[PDB]
């Protein structure tokens, strides 16, 4: 199988969430 | 429109019932054309760069997805109608609050501001969250006048999982669309002979993206 995190769009991990 | 009505009677049963919903003619002819000046002058200063994916490997990042891109908060001058687009997003997620599947919604990414320049740009077939990253809804609006994709293309087809169908999607102007981020929803974007807009918007599931971030801050 693939590693479908390969295809995955970037986002940010840590630092950069936005709170509702 | 009312949020609390077409979140309520509309999204929440159509994404539940479906993965996918369809907003056409969210925000207007004005305020889309607005948003749609602000993205093309990010463009013409040079803030977009080539998209990335989360995991980077031997291959060109170029031979998965075609489009560029820049983030935005909302508040940076020149940007404020994109602001308000995130802000009526948000405005729709908030009303959603406990009625989209099981998860609980407390934040999004910033905006993804993406452009594909034409020339058979885009994405091959993916996932968007297939590793628990914590992103459980994906909301897009699209901001192009006058795209005819019989000849531009730029369909983003989704193959929604347990469905005799798929579901084409055409980059439509001031159309908005959800859809669940996770292994429900696979995609692609079809290529782009003309320039092509959209801005992108994930959000989070709480718990999911609580334990996403753990793994993040110990070394995965
Ligand atoms: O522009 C679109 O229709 C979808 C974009 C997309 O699939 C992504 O960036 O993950
Ligand atoms: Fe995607």
């Amino acid at each position: 199988e693939l590693d479908l995190e390969t295809l995955a769009p970037y986002i940010p991990m840590d630092g950069e969430d936005f709170q509702l | 429109l009312p949020a609390l009505k077409l979140a309520l009677e509309y999204i929440v049963p159509c994404m539940n019932k479906h993965g996918i919903c369809v907003v056409d003619d969210f925000l207007g002819k004005e305020t889309g054309q607005q948003i749609g000046d602000e993205v093309r002058a990010l463009h013409d200063t040079g803030k977009f760069t080539d998209g990335q994916l989360v995991s980077q490997k031997s291959d060109s990042s170029k031979d998965i997805r075609g489009d560029k891109i820049t983030w935005i908060e909302g508040k940076e001058p020149g940007c404020e109608t994109i602001g308000l687009l995130m802000s009526s997003m948000d405005d729709l997620i908030r009303h959603c609050n406990g009625k989209l599947g099981s998860y609980k919604i407390n934040g999004r990414t910033k905006a993804m501001v993406a452009c594909y320049p034409g020339n058979g740009t885009g994405y091959v077939r993916h996932v968007d969250n297939p590793n628990g990253d914590g992103r459980c809804v994906t909301c897009i609006y699209y901001l192009n006048k006058d795209w005819d994709a019989k000849v531009s293309g730029g369909i983003l087809r989704i193959f929604p999982e347990g469905k005799a169908q798929f579901a084409d999607i055409e980059p439509k102007f001031d159309r908005l669309l959800f859809f669940w981020s996770d292994r429900r929803n696979p995609h692609e974007v079809q290529p782009a002979y003309a320039t092509r807009y959209a801005i992108v918007v994930w959000y989070f599931d709480a718990d999911e993206r609580a334990r996403a971030k753990v793994k993040y801050l110990t070394g995965e």
